[PDB]
């Protein structure tokens, strides 16, 4: 009863070391399909999936140490990256040239996330706050505060009005952008989170903690709709499908599963990587999956609708 | 011929559609569309033709095409929205109805559609246990229905649907329903009103009555009867009354009987009458059984009636016949939940073996309440019994079906549904405690306390208090724990023990000792006695007074059987004192008769610490290597071996790196520490690798930093790795990189240190080292001003500490003494005084001697190096000794270079190099010997022999070989031999060089 | 401190090379740079301190508190719960559908929606269709498919 | 006159700490009988059995952590030693000059065993591989792979075309050297193995266990034709003699027992070695037995034919 799943392309060695994040954006109205991947290097290589294959387009780099998170925007041609280098320099993605540079150390930013309208570029600090910078408008207007521990993941509901933040030690915080007041704090897991994602229409929040479970909470209350346990090690990223029916989760056991939220069961598992898989994403009208892994490879899968 | 007859096709199609001849009408209208496929009337009529007979998605597509052009028509858009709504996908229908409402405001069907869609989403929400969304949706639905009733208040469907919407909120855990009804509904139309549960149901009954008044049909009669039943059920279930709801139930029976007699051929009415008739308040079972039988007879495909008969028989002790009825019901419909729940209950009653599996299947199907409670109870009971964990019942069920998390989720849904039952809360707390979700378990126990405060309290309230207080004490909030433990009779072992530990956590050690003594009085189950003695020893120790703790632990040892816990505490107590005698005896005794311990890491750590106490400091690594050989699995042992080699005897750098890598490979969650230790070992090693990328120190430390960016060691390791990388790149002379980031890393180090519980000495050492390293890095890179301000601020914080002041001296004296300048004896005396003040740290002495050498103090610098060498040797350190020795040899050789008289420096060079070779095989030392020989009696044969030996044997660093090559080339050209010179040329060629051949070119044509 | 001064020729020989001694790591590994300058050692202050030394770690691991003892664990209570079945909850009641649709009207020629009209889908004791069923005269007490039912006492 | 088993030698302090591997090579047809031991230090020491004693020839070193296994080749004079840092050295055994230093990755090599013609020097791996490093000519010639846990001990057949490999879980895997096709997997025990020995005229395979049992297997089938239960504590090493008559076993309870295949009974047990014994071996014939214990004593026993 399952569909016909399978690989479409396999880049042999994208970078020279581990690949730590990936972002897929079909930003422009025509067929762009721009893939931005960052590694344990300075390289922020910008690939393009043109017709049936990936062609390297930019090899831009300005970093001093490895980049820990990269992000791309759907409205403008732009990209942002942060690293252990204590800089959040954001590129141009059109000329392959740096636009800006923000000073913030490992005590001021860990991971990136753009706004739905690509304006604010929030990041998570060390002392617990979330710092919201301003693209094209300066630096560090304001920071939402949760009195907790190191904060790892930052997500936006793709209608605004909600911000979610996982942390070391487990607790999860949901803010509303409208007023900036903590609505309610979930207690979630007992080990670091390091991944969160809302769903399109922003009524379902999917976490992925460090112990192997995948809570499926429900937003605007604290109801949880189940725990998905099917991995054998840490879970490092979760990407939610454009239609509210599946999502993809990559674990540190060298296997990329794809679950579905309707019946909370695993349809298909991919056993194709050889080392930890640090990043998975969908594309536009979700029918293909990108998976960058710790071993230097970029896999592109085929998930029929 | 081809089209152009649409007006005829249309008439014949309408004539065939008005009569029941749908096939001919469909063909006619398709032909009409073929005539001209742009007239929206034809498309719309064809859609209506398809909608009259079966077809729904071809009518839907045709209606969409009709609506695509001329989008002003409200009817076409409404029909498209309605057809798409029919097949689910309610949100899109809501969006189009809202758009229509935005255009036109009086459109009654649009409001009716919006209300129906909201009600359907509310019912779907109630299928799951997301009650809050259901309440919100129902509030919005009532808003839309009253708005619709504002325009046309003669229609029946609007009132009926309003009553459905309001009365579908039964069993929604009151005190969760507050509905903001407004307007005509509450009689007179004033403002708004907030309704609670019972009032909402009463309004529902009123609305059904009003709807029924103007259209007397069977369906509304049955619905009104059901509403009255729900109202009576709610009134009884809250204990609000009894015997004053008789007339209400009679009214419900009257309505249902009216409905069934009105049309006695529909199973629904008979089934409703049967269900209501058997309510506890009426209790007329014969009528219920007759009604269910009539319902089954009326329409054969009826699972509901069969399962209701099964329930009726099962509650009246008829297990076999009820089982038969349930089997028939599931035979007619394999995915109806109630039959499965009944099967599970029957299996439980007769005491079968597959009751847990049946409850699990019921839980997996659709989340009903009764199965939820049954499954949670069975999981908790199975967890309690501690004779299970080999049975393949416990193992299979719990550890291969992930029973515990499923039970927790199920109990959360149940507790949100019911929330007036204490055992559910206690079970939820117990499971949450097993998941280490301590905060949620504490909340659960607190709510259980709130419910139970008016109970009997003998065995249901004190236990809840002890559990809540103990769990609260587990996670901070000591005062609240103490207060909770006060409000209980402190007469059982558990309460006294919990009180004692909470007191110990807060302080008040004497009080804790008293409480533990009182608990010690009342003891059975001798394990608890040994534990109480060990706790007494620990708590009294924390005050000091160690001798009484020691003798008390010996008293525990005198008991019939040791507990393997008191012995470990005794060994650690021995370690926390320098006695180091009782510790050996305790460890030997512990090893003697205890094998059931399954950690294998504490034993090695304790033995290693015992060896370290006596200052042996090399056996430690050897012993851990023995332990790792014994059990080649157990990553933890490999990681500890890596840590120890990093700390003690840091001359096995290669082995340590390999051990850390092996520890990292064999698992993933030991990644953090193993990567940290291998990075530190790489730092200690140097660059003794194949100059391979992707495996230098900076890479492993970066990987560790990504794994756990919380601890303070990784960031300091990052600072050290960056500095070492800078030095190596400087030697290779390609580019310095990673230049100015030290201040950020220092801030990260301090911020991370702030949140660790206590390793005080370790934190102080880490903070001081990070400060010193940052200052040195800033001085080296060239940002003198920032280093100076940092040192000044640090001294401004606290009175002087002789470490930072030396750093300030270093920062001050960099611009001067870089460029040649003469310094006055006052400055020299100040530097000498500060360095002597903060003595015992060889780097300071070496730096001062370098200052002397820079100004030019050859003998004074030699004396300072000699003192540093003596200090290093006395400390037992090893790197400092060789470093100082080689540096002193360099001093003597450099002063010799000027060909100065008082030929004593060559003796010093000889002595230093002989000692260095005595310790190791330092290539620099042998090169220094060669240089000294070359300067004194430049000569022909022996000097050339030594130089050629240095420059011809492999296994030497590039730079030293190059220097030796260059000097040997100069010597060989001095005593002319062209053959040997070309031999040198080819030797240079087979390697990479630029300068030796360049000198040969310079001197080939004098 | 005996000489108090030293005068040397800074360009002593221009052919030879000055010696720069660079030290990498604690395990003996030295190298030589060419240009003259400071001793320029690597990791001047020594290795960064990694995890704390054994003795204090063990003392913390055992003598921090008595919490770690098996006495204070999640076990060691042997709690019990009681089961209270409730088979009456299984009763299921289904609701009736709405017998009307609010169907539109249509002008017989050049059809246009005039208006939306509601039509019916297909002890007062009304005479419309009641057939006066007796619920206490003769009660049917045999399930279809079984051999015997149950006789309950009349109320 | 019966010639009873006699102690016949004791070496009080062979090494400075525990001794872990002992090898006896009758490489020279004359009276050489070289004995080489590896002893938890850098030092690996060579002794020769001249007339009635062991006289040290040289002790040669260079090893980071303790050495775990050493082996001597019969055909040519050459030795091989591996240590805890997975680093393999080959010793000339005529000068102590380290002919070759075969490196190895973090998990490449644990124990060693030569080829019958002294060509391949097969070695185990922490992650299940049985990779083979060709002697003196090649590096990582090929790696036979299985699915399983740690692989402590390796046997190899004297005649040829067989290679038995114990595992930490307690399973035996036998690979035919002819082509590399895994022949069949023997379930074995539920505890580690630590020793595997074939037979001269290699038809019988003897397995040592961590539970005290000793198992006899028939190579042509899976006939568990024996089980021996005399040793109290673990059993560490088992070797045969140049005829299929009886073998020696070395428990961890300070006992070396000489078992017999014909009757499956313990003909003799020796009582020495205050500390546990880690190695035992046989001379070029059935005459002499070598035992090396955790205590720093080398023992040479005698057992007439």
């Amino acid at each position: 009863m399952t569909n016909q799943y399978g690989i479409l392309f396999k880049q042999e060695q994208a970078h020279d070391d581990a690949i730590w994040s990936v972002a897929w954006g079909t930003n422009k109205k025509e067929n762009s399909e721009t893939v931005v991947t960052g590694s344990l290097d300075d390289l922020v290589k910008v690939w393009k999936w043109r017709d049936e294959r990936l062609d390297l387009q930019w090899s831009l780099e300005g970093h001093q140490l490895g980049v820990v998170s990269v992000d791309i925007s759907h409205t403008l041609p732009i990209a942002a990256s942060s690293s252990l280098d204590a800089h959040i320099r954001l590129w141009d993605l059109e000329n392959g040239k740096q636009i800006k540079s923000i000073d913030a150390g490992p005590v001021d930013a860990w991971t990136l996330a753009f706004s739905p309208d690509s304006q604010y570029l929030a990041t998570g600090t060390h002392v617990g706050k979330v710092n919201i910078f301003g693209v094209e408008s300066g630096k560090k207007e304001y920071s939402l505060d949760t009195r907790g521990k190191f904060i790892l993941s930052i997500a936006y509901s793709p209608d605004g009005k909600y911000l979610a933040s996982g942390a070391i030690d487990g607790i999860i915080n949901i803010f509303d952008i409208a007023t900036g007041k903590l609505l309610h704090t979930l207690e979630g897991h007992a080990m670091p989170i390091r991944s969160l994602t809302f769903s399109p229409d922003s009524q379902l929040l999917v976490t992925a903690s460090d112990d192997g479970y995948i809570k499926i909470y429900d937003v605007q209350h604290a109801n949880l709709a189940g725990t998905l346990s099917g991995h054998a090690s840490w879970v490092l990223n979760v990407a939610f499908c454009p239609d509210d029916t599946h999502f993809v989760s990559s674990s540190s056991d060298k296997s990329v599963k794809v679950w579905d939220v309707g019946t909370r069961t695993c349809v298909h598992t991919f056993f194709d990587h050889q080392d930890q898989v640090w990043g998975v994403k969908y594309n536009g009208n979700g029918s293909k999956i990108v998976s960058v892994g710790d071993d230097q490879e970029i896999h592109i899968y085929d998930c029929p609708i | 011929s081809a089209g152009t007859a649409k007006w005829a096709w249309l008439r014949r199609g309408l004539y065939y559609l008005k009569a029941g001849q749908h096939s001919q009408a469909v063909a006619d209208l398709q032909a009409a569309l073929r005539a001209d496929p742009k007239d929206f009337n034809c498309w719309e009529s064809l859609g209506e033709a398809y909608l009259s007979r079966g077809g729904y998605t071809t009518a839907l597509k045709s209606f969409t095409k009709a609506s695509e052009l001329n989008p002003e028509s409200i009817y076409s858009v409404f029909k498209v929205a309605a057809i798409q709504q029919i097949l689910g996908k309610y949100k899109e229908a809501v969006a189009q109805y809202q758009m229509i409402i935005k255009k036109k405001e009086d459109y009654v069907p649009a409001l009716k559609g919006l209300g129906e869609c909201h009600l359907m989403m509310a019912k779907a929400a109630l299928v799951d246990y997301l009650d809050g969304k259901a309440v919100d949706y129902i509030e919005k639905a009532l808003e839309y229905f009253t708005c619709a009733l504002q325009h046309r208040a003669d229609v029946s469907c609007l009132w009926k649907l309003a009553g459905d919407a309001c009365t579908c909120l039964y069993a929604v855990a009151p005190s969760k329903v507050n509905v903001h009804v407004l307007g005509v509904l509450l009689g007179q139309k004033e403002g708004k009103q907030v309704l609670k549960k019972n009032e909402l149901l009463h309004l529902g009954g009123r609305c059904y009555g009003r709807a029924l008044k103007l259209m007397s049909t069977s369906n509304t009669w049955c619905d009104l009867g059901i509403n009255y039943y729900r109202q009576a059920q709610h009134l009884a279930e809250t204990g609000s009354n009894m015997n004053d709801l008789k007339e209400l139930l009679e009214k419900s029976l009257h309505c249902l009987k009216k409905a069934v007699r009105l049309d006695s051929n529909n199973h629904l009415y008979w089934n409703a009458l049967g269900v209501v008739a058997c309510y506890s308040g009426i209790g007329n079972y014969a009528l219920a059984q007759h009604c269910f039988i009539k319902s089954i007879q009326s329409e054969q495909i009826n699972a509901v009636a069969w399962t209701n008969l099964g329930v009726l028989y099962l509650t009246n002790e008829n297990i076999e016949q009820a089982h038969e009825a349930f089997k028939m019901a599931q035979s007619l419909d394999p995915s109806y939940l109630m039959c499965w729940i009944g099967q599970a209950l029957i299996a439980e009653a007769v005491g079968s073996y597959d009751t847990m599996d049946l409850f699990r299947h019921t839980t997996e199907l659709n989340m009903h309440t009764e199965g939820a409670l049954g499954y949670a109870y069975w999981v908790c009971t199975t967890l309690q019994d501690k004779s299970n964990r080999e049975t393949e019942l416990y193992q299979y069920n719990i550890l291969q079906m992930n029973a515990i998390p499923a039970a927790q989720v199920i109990l959360n849904k149940y507790v949100e549904r019911i929330q007036n039952y204490a055992p559910a809360f206690t079970m939820l707390g117990y499971l949450n405690e097993h998941l280490q979700l301590k905060k949620e378990a504490a909340n659960a126990y607190q709510r259980a306390i709130l419910l139970l405060q008016t109970a009997e309290d003998q065995d249901t309230y004190n236990v809840a208090i002890r559990n809540y207080g103990r769990l609260l004490c587990s996670t901070g909030e000591y005062d609240k724990a103490i207060q909770a433990f006060k409000s209980t009779p402190l007469e059982v072992l558990e309460d006294i023990i919990g009180f004692a530990l909470a007191l110990f956590m807060k302080g008040l050690y004497k009080e804790s000792s008293k409480a533990y003594e009182r608990a010690l009085s009342i003891v059975e189950s001798e394990q608890d006695k040994a534990h109480i003695l060990t706790a007494l020893a620990i708590t009294e120790y924390k005050q000091g007074k160690t001798d009484v703790a020691k003798t008390l632990l010996f008293k525990c040892s005198i008991l019939k059987e040791p507990t393997t816990e008191s012995l470990q505490a005794l060994c650690a107590l021995g370690l926390a004192m320098q006695d180091a005698t009782l510790s050996k005896a305790a460890l030997n005794e512990l090893l003697k008769h205890i094998k059931h311990k399954d950690s294998n890491y504490q034993r090695c750590l304790l033995t290693s610490a015992i060896y370290a106490l006596q200052g042996r400091s090399v056996a430690v690594q050897k012993q851990i290597s023995k332990a790792v050989h014994s059990n080649p699995g157990d990553p933890a042992l490999w990681s500890l071996l890596s840590r120890v080699v990093a700390q003690y005897a840091q001359r096995n750098a290669k082995g340590g790196v390999v051990a850390g890598n092996v520890a990292h490979i064999l698992d993933s969650n030991h990644g953090k520490k193993a990567l940290l230790y291998t990075a530190v070992n790489q730092l200690a090693m140097g660059s003794s690798s194949a100059e391979d990328e992707k495996n230098t120190a900076l890479k492993t430390i970066q990987k560790a930093a990504l794994l756990s960016p919380g601890d303070p060691a990784i960031w300091a390791g990052l600072m050290a790795a960056c500095h070492a990388d800078d030095k190596l790149a400087l030697v290779n002379n390609t580019q310095p990189k990673r230049i100015d980031l030290y201040l950020a890393l220092l801030s990260a180090v301090s911020a991370s240190i702030k949140d660790e519980k206590f390793f005080e000495n370790y934190n102080q050492s880490l903070e001081k080292w990070s400060l010193s390293q940052a200052v040195t890095g800033l001085i080296d890179t060239g940002r003198i001003s920032e280093a100076e301000t940092l040192c000044t601020k640090n001294l401004k914080s606290n009175p002087d500490q002789p470490a930072v002041i030396l750093l300030l001296r270093q920062v001050q004296c960099k611009p001067l003494l870089e460029s040649q300048k003469p310094l006055p004896d006052a400055v020299l005396e100040e530097l000498q005084k500060t360095v002597m003040s903060n003595s015992t740290s060889v780097p300071a002495w070496q730096w001062l001697a370098h200052v002397y050498q820079s100004q030019g103090m050859m003998r004074a610098a030699e004396m300072c190096y000699r003192k540093s060498l003596q200090l290093a040797s006395q400390r037992g350190s090893w790197s400092g000794k060789l470093s100082s020795l080689l540096r002193l040899a360099l001093l003597a050789l450099k002063v010799c270079m000027a060909n100065i008289s008082n030929d004593h420096w060559p003796s010093l060079v000889q002595e230093a190099t002989t000692e260095a070779l005595k310790l190791c095989f330092c290539p620099l030392a042998v090169l220094l010997q060669a240089l000294l020989q070359f300067k004194r009696k430049m000569g022909a044969r022996e000097t050339r022999r030594l130089l050629e030996r240095v420059v011809y044997q492999p296994g030497y660093p590039k730079s030293i070989a190059s220097t030796a090559r260059w000097y040997l080339l100069r010597h060989l050209y001095a005593k002319d031999d062209y053959e040997l010179i070309d031999v040198l040329v080819n030797n240079a060629k087979t390697h990479g060089d630029t300068r030796a051949l360049e000198l040969n070119q310079r001197l080939s044509s004098q | 401190m005996m000489e108090t001064e030293r005068l040397v020729l800074p360009p002593p020989d221009p052919l030879d090379l000055p010696l720069r001694a660079v030290e990498l790591g604690c395990t003996g590994h030295w190298e030589l740079l060419n240009l003259p300058g400071a001793p320029e050692s690597s990791l001047p202050h020594g290795l960064p301190p990694c995890a704390p030394d054994l003795q204090q770690e063990a003392e913390q691991l055992f003598l921090s508190s008595p919490a770690w003892l098996p006495l204070h664990g999640v076990e060691h209570s042997a709690r019990k719960w009681q089961r209270k079945t409730d088979p009456w909850s299984l009763l299921a009641v289904l609701g009736a559908p709405v017998p009307s649709d609010l169907q539109a009207q249509r002008h017989p020629t050049t059809g246009q929606i005039l208006g939306y009209k509601e039509v019916l889908l297909e002890l007062n004791t009304r005479e419309e269709a009641e057939e006066e069923i007796d619920f206490e005269k003769d009660l049917l007490t045999i399930p279809p498919g079984f051999k015997k039912g149950m006789d309950f006492a009349p109320k």
